[PDB]
């Protein structure tokens, strides 16, 4: 038995495995973040496949990872929005997010220095309060 | 047995390709001085070295193909290795990619002993004035990043500098239109994965590979002086397996290019 | 009980045992504080010692209670203790708040006055200090954020920083001014802290952050104190990220700070985020990256004590579970270091227990099952396990990753150079950090050589010291010259590039080979440009070095002068001592590494008025639990090792030692099995750690140190830890070495004055030859181009030519004696020396070579000497010798012309003298005159053990005792030799080993000294016992662990060439003490003169034959020379001949002829012709081999005996037995054939009835058989393919000459003991009864080479004091008396009738062994076990030839009727059997 490869079947694997409550809480922008950081989990994970390109070797980003990240959001936005229903896209701590997720869950593995900055660079491109636009690109000219 | 047949077949025929000896380096007090002179001694030192041992090893195992020498433990694993088409652990004293079996491994050290060998005759003929003019491959040497110290060490000791306060520029010319500076050193067979280097100048193009014509590694005095928006460091990796790094480059992007592009690209310069 | 305050839990069984015996002995209790605290040494209590005042460090800080705890108020142990515990914690977090209330009151300030600041500093702890500042740092960054939170407003943020930095000004000034070395840690660590400080605040500044919350401030680890709090151990929370951790607060005492570069924090970041969310963390990456250290410092900031295993190949499990359980009930952290190092099945194991605790640990998130038992796992427990490039299956979801790719240097400098006092710190760490590089890279590689961060951090601390010495320096000039005294002015001005180079040449320079400095100068001059140094000397020390080597005869020089290479190293040697606590002096033998240190010590107690004390111990001849003590598995009892012994002994203070200098000499060689407990002794913790956990402070005056000749085995952890000093072997000169010798000799006697005037005179006469470039140097140099048995070394042959000298002064000295009328004459005395030198130096440097290089080295010494020498046309100067009349004269008159006693041909004791052995006699006298033990060198046999024998037997004094030494050879053979001919005795010097018989030298003869198998890491224990007895003149008891001085004990072996397979060539070190004489086989005119005379002495049974002696002794050696030329060692393993054979056949030739009266010469030569196919014939594989001997000695026979008739001498049915004459006179084949098969038939009736064909083959090997059965020790070793019947032919012939078969029923299950106990039931049935045993084996019975090594030292000896011991003995004693009563012999005493015993077993035992021809295993059993090659006889039976098949098919289908008349001949038959009738009938066609 093999994952299918694809970003829309990796997508859909990681969200059914996150129950359905927890990406539905108190603060409404919860799930747009989950949602992010499943695509950023995606790409990560499909960059795994052009090892000597996309990476420098073959990383274990896998699913603890990604339940390790899903677990300082959760704690992260508990408690920046305390029991706020709905909370402005700057408020939201991008900053630690993107710090603990570029040094201590997906960059534990990464040695390299340059695939630490490959990871910084794809953080500070998804991670960030302009995401909450309608404007903004996961991906920029794909074909 | 035919396997103990084609291994004799295979074997005089790498005897045939592989080169038959070389020379090593005549020390002098002012030769000693130089670095770049250390330097290409010890590099010549360690292949001739091995390309002893591989002769020998490669005569011993011919002998046995005829039957006229038995095989000890050392020459049994040796055979082993070689039928399975693994490379001998014996034979690898240099990096060299995990993949690669013993027909290019045979080849590649062939270059890198032509290489040497020219290198060699090259300081036999002048000194270590002409072995400063040198154009030689990062990739064949086989301990690159001691060259690129090599260079730094002669720059640093030319100009009465302290190694510390030097840094590293990198010009991409054609050989036929280079200038040889004073504290410039050529390289060749860099190539750079993910973009096109014109005028020292990097732009994002969709071929795998463009080679680089000869790259003059220049070490100037630290400007202190930060570096532009358009400045990208790039890695520099010894083989296509992206697991040595030899050192960084710094290039200047193109206008209307995106550095955060090209680190996502995985753009880079490679030995070979 | 440890449920209860499981802080005490952490020890083990042991130590809670001896704390529950010793509850009321407190002061016992000393040890188990050391061992479950941090820091925490000793309790400090009153008087009394009945209440706990307060606790002390191993540093000597000590932290006073404030309510101190009453043993008496609370009897019970864990009451108490737990009493002390929480009062040391609620004392911590009082002192705690008192200090941070304290750098309040200096924080917020413009300026700060230094008197105060040293005061709080000394007030307080070190770590107290340190977490003062950085509360206060907190507190102070929490209110200008507070303050920042408008937003847009003015930045007192900056203030801060300010203050900091004016803080960090006063620092600076406070370690440049001399300061005691616990207020220097002190200032240390705070300035690391500021640094960090600091250098956070101005990254908060440039980011410009306004906000408390914002992450850029959460990440920073952040101190947060409470006053407030009820409790006081939660009044100080760590809070970092969204991490929070609570304060420790147990006492660490004083802790290496380490310097928070960008990678630690990370470091700090993940592995919080990590224990936040309840799994451990492990720092991944390569050697000295911080992997261990980083946790360590994450620990200890939190008040936690990490316990850091080793994760070494050879690893304790018992050790480790207790220890992991007492973590487990404590809760303080585990580091794993190097975790992939482990067994895979210790891997598994580890990898399960470890996953049990972190699973327990994440439903805490409480007890969990560990050794059978339910440990309670405290919350605060962690886990960190790093690896060198992963994680076992089952961990890799339970643990997170971090990469230490590589650590901060260029900062980790800089850093380490401000918290020294060193200005302009950022360009000294820019410039020395790269020069590491260079030399971890440009430098070529050895395995001494160490760049790494260890060695920048020690570089740089010696640095720190170097300028506060040349601070104090300048101050005391000052002091002297004016009164101008400013400490500032005295930094300012003073150059600081110029005292890193002087530090870096300091510590670097001595390790570097003598090609390596001038590279590191070049580099210097790379990195530090235009900046020079100039090493000071030493005048004190270097008088003080010419006055002991004046007082040594060592010679001394200065610069170029002869010996100034050796007092340069002298030199660095003290340097390293100076500032390092453990060295290494690494160098080839003969570099004079011990005579260097030795000097060394001698000139620094007659300098600096400290009496030097040097205890060496030889590690590797000790075992490693017995070198650090023993830890009883049950009873629990812990016994020093001897290195523990002696470091007790120095910390106890008993005479003042800690005054003294004591050197501990680690002399021996090095591998990674003890060294690595050694590992906590060399770092900067300076203490050693024993199993039992009890760990003991390193004293400053011990200094320990490795006499190490190479460390091509040691691992870089050691070689980073110490201190090295390289000695190449070109610091010792030849000339140094003679002139050593010729001082020696002229001022001290030999006997221990008239011989120190012939000693004198003769030093005199040689001293021309011992000049540079004389005669000596030139010869040994040209010798070093031979080629030699032995490996050369030059000390080798120096020390046996001055042996050699030394005899042939004591030679002129008892030439003198006995002549008191005419004393030699000068004239005479120089012509005798002169003589004497040279055939010293021609059986000195050639003494281990064959006879062609010895002819060389004659050849070349004539060429280029100037002393006569014989004028023989072609004999060289070797078969000559030098008399006292100082001519030369041959060997060969020395060599008398005996006639041995006809019964005494071939006999063992009897040796006919010839050339060699005259001359090995002389070489044997000279060196056994001085004591110094050698070794004979040569091929199997070749008169080497008997030669020896000899020559000990022929001195009276010398008592001789043999031990075969085996593969599997250990010390505890030469001290059970010991303990068995000597006793210990108390002598006003100390205990000493001497011979019980007064009067003796005991020698011990080794019969195999390089056989003993190497370790893993080339290093021979027996080897190095001997060389450790012979060089330091004793040995280490471990009974009681004392220095045993060896008296009246002397040591020879004999050995195979290293070159023989299952030989293993001798350590280089102890080469040098040993001479080697290569006894080569005797050559053709040695042979025939020896035997010649055994011949001559045998035919005088027949006086009618007499005059055949001449010729029949040089046919017997010459057939026997081409034998040693055809069948040599390469065909086949077991193709070797000797000299032992011609013996055999001599032995034999005599056997065969003693019962007969008259014997005509035809029956002589038949007799040899059979002798030589029972020696030279059956041993050959090919049947063309045979043939080829059958008509080689069919041609000798006609060479050397023509007028014989070839057809009765030479008949080709060669069969002589017994069986039918009384006498051994030849059988008929057909005869022999009639008689062993009514025997058979007999067989068949009485034994087990398998029907056996009777062809040819069955009949010699019948004979042969039945020949070694009926001479003593038969031994048998047969070889032929399974099935052959080697086992039925010898039941068959057991059976008929009566000896009893025995065969070991071997399963799966049968163990050594088993095996054991059967061979003493063997010779119990066989000595005790008199009943003669057929000892059947067969390599499928052997299941181990333990098996084998039994039965190479029964063969060997006939019989093996192993097996019979104790109450086994009394009873085999009790067996033997009564058997000797029986027999008619009356003997008392245990020896007498344990030599009849083995007498009685030699005469009845007999042991086969048989074997399938495995060719290659036939080369393994050889080498494994030589006895079964050695004296045992082997046949070849292979396997049945084509008769063989032959008549087995005729005689097995002769009941069945193939007789068919229809059966027409065919024109062509194809013929397979050789005597195919020329009709064949149709049975014979089948058979066919
Ligand atoms: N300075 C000196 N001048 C003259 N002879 C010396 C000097 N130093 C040592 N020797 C002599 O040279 C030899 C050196 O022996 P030493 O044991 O010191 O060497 P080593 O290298 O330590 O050997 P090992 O490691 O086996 O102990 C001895 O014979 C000693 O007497
Ligand atoms: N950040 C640091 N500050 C100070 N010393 C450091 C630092 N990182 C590493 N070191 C030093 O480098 C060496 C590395 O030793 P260790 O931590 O055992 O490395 P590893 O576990 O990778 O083998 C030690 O001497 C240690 O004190
Ligand atoms: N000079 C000699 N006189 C008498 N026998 C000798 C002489 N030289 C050699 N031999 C014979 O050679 C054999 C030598 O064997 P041995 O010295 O015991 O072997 P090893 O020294 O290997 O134990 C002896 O059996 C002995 O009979
Ligand atoms: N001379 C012989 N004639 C007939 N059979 C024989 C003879 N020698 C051995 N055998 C056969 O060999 C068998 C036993 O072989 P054994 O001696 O145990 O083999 P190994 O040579 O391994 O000891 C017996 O069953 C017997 O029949």
């Amino acid at each position: 038995f093999e994952p299918p490869p694809g970003v829309k079947a990796n997508m859909l694997r990681t969200f059914s495995s996150i129950p359905v409550s927890r990406i539905c809480k108190s603060p409404n922008e919860r799930a747009r973040l989950y949602f992010l950081l499943a695509w950023f989990h995606a790409i990560i994970q499909e960059r795994l496949r052009y090892a000597p390109l996309g990476w420098s070797k073959k990383y274990e980003f896998g699913e603890s990872d990604l339940r390790s990240a899903c677990d300082t959001v959760d704690t992260w936005l508990d408690d920046t929005a305390k029991g706020r229903q709905n909370i402005s896209p700057d408020k939201i701590p991008w900053s630690a997010l993107k710090t603990l997720m570029a040094q201590s869950i997906y960059g534990g593995r990464v040695d390299n220095e340059f695939d630490q900055r490959l990871l910084n660079t794809f953080l500070e491109r998804l991670f960030t309060t302009r995401s909450f636009d309608s404007e903004f690109k996961l991906a920029c000219k794909v074909d | 047995p035919a396997w103990m047949r084609t291994l004799h077949t295979t074997a005089s025929n790498w005897l045939h390709l592989i080169p038959q000896t070389l020379s090593h380096l005549k020390r002098t007090v002012e030769n000693i001085k130089d670095p770049l002179f250390r330097f290409f001694e010890r590099e010549v030192k360690m292949g001739a070295k091995l390309l002893q041992d591989v002769r020998q090893d490669l005569a011993d195992v011919v002998q046995v193909c005829e039957g006229k020498k038995k095989q000890t433990n050392y020459l049994r694993t040796l055979i082993n290795e070689l039928v399975k088409g693994i490379l001998p652990r014996s034979w690898s004293h240099y990096t060299v990619p995990a993949g690669m079996t013993v027909i290019q491994w045979v080849s590649d050290f062939s270059e890198r002993i032509k290489q040497l060998q020219n290198i060699s005759l090259a300081a036999a003929s002048g000194g270590a004035k002409e072995l400063k003019n040198i154009h030689v491959c990062l990739g064949g040497l086989f301990v690159p990043e001691a060259y690129i110290t090599a260079t730094r060490q002669y720059v640093a000791q030319a100009n009465s500098w302290s190694l510390e306060e030097l840094c590293l520029e990198v010009n991409v010319t054609t050989s036929q239109g280079a200038t040889l500076d004073a504290c410039s050193f050529g390289v060749t067979g860099l190539k750079l994965q993910g973009a096109t280097c014109n005028n020292n100048k990097l732009s994002l193009s969709n071929a795998i590979s463009t080679a680089l014509p000869l790259t003059q590694l220049r070490w100037v005095k630290q400007t202190n002086t930060e570096k532009k928006a358009s400045v990208v460091t790039l890695p520099v990796y010894l083989n296509f397996t992206r697991a040595d790094l030899i050192f960084t480059v710094d290039f200047e992007i193109a206008t209307k290019e995106d550095p955060r592009s090209f680190y996502e690209r995985g753009v880079a310069v490679l030995c070979t | 009980e440890r449920s209860s305050f499981p802080r005490f839990y952490f020890v083990g069984d042991e130590d809670l045992l001896e704390i529950i015996g010793n509850s009321k002995n407190v002061a016992k209790l000393q040890k188990h504080f050391k061992k479950m605290f941090a820091g925490v040494s000793s309790i400090i209590l009153n008087e009394d010692n009945s209440v706990v005042l307060g606790i002390s460090s191993r540093e000597g800080e000590e932290v006073m209670f404030k309510t101190p705890v009453s043993i008496t108020e609370h009897p019970k142990i864990n009451e108490w203790l737990t009493l002390v515990e929480k009062e040391m914690r609620v004392t911590l977090a009082k002192l705690l708040a008192e200090s941070v209330t304290e750098v309040e009151i200096f924080g917020k300030a413009t300026s700060i006055d230094p008197n105060t600041y040293i005061t709080w500093i000394d007030k307080y702890q070190a770590q107290l200090v340190v977490l003062s500042a950085q509360i206060a740092w907190s507190e102070n960054v929490e209110t200008a954020l507070s303050s920042m939170g408008g937003g847009g407003d003015a930045a007192p943020l900056h203030s801060v920083l300010s203050n900091v930095e004016v803080t960090l000004n006063v620092l600076a000034d406070s370690v440049l001014m001399e300061q005691p070395p616990l207020r220097r840690r002190k200032l240390e660590h705070l300035i690391t802290e500021l640094v960090h400080q600091r250098d956070v605040t101005r990254s908060l500044i440039k980011s410009k952050i306004d906000n408390a919350k914002s992450f850029e401030w959460l990440s920073q680890m952040r101190f947060y104190f409470d006053p407030k709090q009820t409790d006081v151990l939660q009044q100080l929370s760590i809070q970092m990220a969204n991490a929070k951790f609570n304060y420790g607060f147990e006492y660490l005492g004083v802790q290496d700070k380490l310097v928070q570069t960008p990678l630690t924090d990370r470091c700090y970041l993940t592995m919080t985020q990590a224990l936040e969310a309840r799994l451990g963390g492990s720092p991944f990456g390569p050697a000295g990256t911080g992997k261990t250290e980083s946790v360590k410092a994450l620990g200890h900031q939190l008040g936690r004590f990490v316990l850091v295993f080793n994760c070494d190949e050879t690893f304790d499990f018992q050790a480790m579970g207790r220890i992991f359980v007492g973590l487990c009930q404590v809760g303080a952290w585990g580091c794993f270091d190097e975790f992939n190092r482990l067994e895979e099945r210790m891997l598994s194991a580890v990898s399960q227990q470890v996953q049990c605790i972190q699973e327990a640990l994440r439903e805490h998130s409480i007890t969990c099952e560990l050794l059978n038992k339910q440990v309670k796992v405290s919350p605060d427990m962690a886990i960190f396990i790093t690896m060198n490039p992963n994680l076992p299956d089952n961990l890799k979801k339970l643990f997170r990753s971090l990469a230490m790719t590589k650590p901060d240097r260029q900062l980790i400098a800089q850093v380490m150079l401000y918290s020294q006092g060193f200005r302009t710190a950022e360009v000294l760490a820019n410039k020395i950090v790269p020069f590491f590089k260079l030399c971890d890279e440009q430098l070529s590689s050895q395995s001494h050589y160490d760049f790494g961060l260890r060695a920048l951090k020690s570089v740089l601390v010696s640095a720190g010291n170097v300028k506060r010495e040349r601070i104090q320096k300048i101050k005391r000039e000052k002091e002297e010259r004016g009164e101008a005294v400013d400490e500032g002015e005295i930094a300012e001005n003073l150059p600081e590039q110029e005292i890193l180079i002087q530090s870096v040449c300091e510590t670097m320079v001595p390790k570097l080979v003598a090609e390596d400095i001038p590279l590191l100068f070049s580099l210097l001059s790379d990195v530090f440009p235009g900046v020079q140094y100039h090493r000071g000397e030493m005048t004190a020390l270097r008088e003080e070095l010419k006055k002991v080597c004046q007082e040594m005869y060592l010679t001394y020089g200065d610069g170029e002068e002869v010996g100034g290479m050796w007092v340069e190293k002298v030199l660095q040697l003290y340097q390293i001592t100076q500032i390092n606590h453990g060295l290494m002096m690494v160098g080839p033998s003969g570099s004079g590494k011990s005579m260097a240190w030795r000097v060394l010590l001698k000139a620094l107690e007659r300098l600096e008025g400290v009496e030097g004390v040097a205890h060496i111990i030889d590690p590797k001849a000790i075992s490693k639990d017995h070198l650090y003590g023993t830890l009883d598995p049950n009873t629990r009892e812990w016994t020093d090792g001897l290195f523990t012994h002696v470091l007790r002994k120095i910390i106890d203070s008993v005479r003042g030692e800690l005054q003294k200098r004591q050197w501990i000499v680690f002399d021996g060689d090095v591998d990674p099995e003890w060294v690595e407990n050694l590992n906590s002794v060399l770092d900067d913790n300076k203490l050693l750690t024993l199993p039992n956990g009890e760990r003991l402070s390193l004293p400053p005056n011990v200094r320990i140190m490795f006499e190490v000749q190479d460390l091509k085995y040691a691992t870089l952890a050691t070689v980073s830890r110490c201190g090295m000093v390289w000695f190449s072997e070109d610091v010792l000169s030849t000339d140094m070495i003679f002139n050593n010798f010729l001082a020696r000799l002229r001022s001290i006697p030999l006997d221990e004055s008239p011989m120190l005037q012939i000693q004198r005179d003769a030093a005199t006469i040689m001293q021309p030859y011992f000049t540079s470039n004389g005669l000596v140097t030139k010869a040994l140099e040209h010798a070093f181009q031979l080629e030699h048995i032995m490996d050369l070394t030059r000390l080798r042959c120096l020390g046996s030519l001055f042996s050699m000298l030394h005899q042939a002064c004591r030679n002129v000295a008892q030439y003198n004696a006995n002549h008191p009328d005419f004393p030699m004459q000068i004239e005479q005395l120089e012509r005798y020396i002169q003589r004497y030198l040279v055939y010293a130096i021609l059986w000195s440097l050639s003494g281990d070579s064959r006879l062609k290089m010895r002819a060389e080295l004659g050849e070349y010494i004539r060429r280029i000497t100037t002393v006569p020498l014989p004028t023989a046309p072609n004999i060289p100067i070797i078969d000559y010798e030098v008399s006292i009349s100082g001519e030369w004269s041959p060997w060969q008159a020395k060599v008398p012309q005996i006639e041995v006693e006809t019964h005494k041909v071939a006999a063992p004791d009897v040796v006919v003298p010839t050339l060699d052995t005259v001359r090995h006699e002389a070489l044997l006298y000279t060196w056994l005159a001085e004591h110094k033990p050698l070794v004979l060198c040569g091929p199997p046999g070749s008169g080497k053990t008997m030669t020896l024998f000899s020559a000990l037997r022929a001195l009276p004094d010398m008592e001789v005792v043999g031990l075969n030494f085996s593969s599997a050879t250990t010390p505890e053979l030469l001290l059970k030799t010991f303990d068995h001919y000597c006793e210990y005795r108390r002598t006003p010097n100390g205990v000493v080993l001497a011979p019980v018989q007064l009067g003796k030298w005991l020698v011990l003869f080794c019969d195999e000294i390089n056989l003993p198998d190497m370790d893993k890491y080339g290093t021979q224990r027996v080897i190095s016992f001997i060389r450790q007895m012979v060089e330091h003149g004793g040995f280490y008891r471990t009974s009681d662990q004392t220095w045993v001085k060896l008296e009246r004990i002397q040591f020879v072996g004999a050995c195979n060439p290293p070159t023989d397979p299952g030989r293993k060539p001798l350590s280089h070190r102890f080469l040098r003490h040993v001479p080697v004489v290569y006894v080569d086989y005797p050559g053709p005119a040695s042979l025939t003169q020896i035997y010649g005379t055994f011949n001559r002495a045998m035919l005088r049974l027949i006086p009618s034959l007499r005059t055949y002696a001449e010729p029949l002794t040089a046919a017997m050696v010459e057939f026997y020379t081409m034998s040693q030329e055809r069948f040599t060692q390469d065909t086949q393993p077991h193709y070797i001949y000797s000299p032992r054979e011609m013996t055999r056949w001599v032995r034999g030739i005599f056997e065969a002829l003693r019962p007969l009266e008259t014997l005509p010469v035809e029956g002589l030569i038949r007799i040899w012709a059979h002798e030589a196919l029972r020696l030279f014939q059956d041993r050959l594989v090919e049947d063309e081999e045979r043939r080829w001997t059958d008509e080689n000695i069919d041609t000798v026979a006609l060479k050397h005996f023509p007028n014989i008739d070839r057809e009765k001498a030479m008949s080709r049915p060669i069969l002589y037995s017994n069986w039918l004459s009384k006498d051994y006179i030849p059988v008929d084949q057909e005869e022999l054939r009639d008689y062993v098969k009514a025997r058979l038939k007999v067989f068949y009736e009485e034994e087990l009835d398998v029907p056996l064909v009777l062809f040819n083959e069955v009949l010699d090997h019948v004979l042969r058989i039945d020949r070694i059965f009926r001479q003593p020790q038969g031994h048998l070793l047969l070889i032929g393919v399974s099935g052959a019947g080697k086992t039925t032919l010898s039941r068959f012939v057991a059976w008929m000459n009566g000896l009893s078969v025995y065969q070991i029923k071997v399963h799966r299950k049968y163990t050594g003991e088993d095996f054991d106990e059967d061979l003493r039931t063997v010779l119990r049935r066989s000595g005790c009864k008199n009943e003669k045993i057929a000892f059947i084996m067969d390599e499928s019975n052997v299941l181990d080479s333990g098996f084998l090594e039994r039965m190479n030292t029964l063969l060997a000896n006939g019989e093996v004091p192993g097996l019979f011991e104790g109450d086994e003995y009394a009873t085999l004693m009790t067996q033997c008396k009564e058997g000797a009563q029986k027999e008619g012999l009356m003997l008392d005493s245990h020896e007498e009738l344990y030599k009849w015993f083995t007498s009685q077993v030699i005469r009845n035992l007999h042991v086969v062994f048989t074997m399938n021809p495995s060719s290659e295993g036939l080369k393994d059993r050889a080498a494994t076990s030589p006895a079964l090659f050695n004296r045992c006889v082997l046949n070849w039976f292979g396997d049945w030839s084509t008769e063989a098949l032959y008549q087995v098919g005729k005689e097995f289908t002769s009941k069945m009727d193939l007789e068919k008349p229809n059966y027409i001949v065919p024109d062509y038959m194809p013929v397979v059997y050789d005597k195919l009738p020329q009709p064949p009938s149709h049975r014979e066609a089948i058979v066919n």
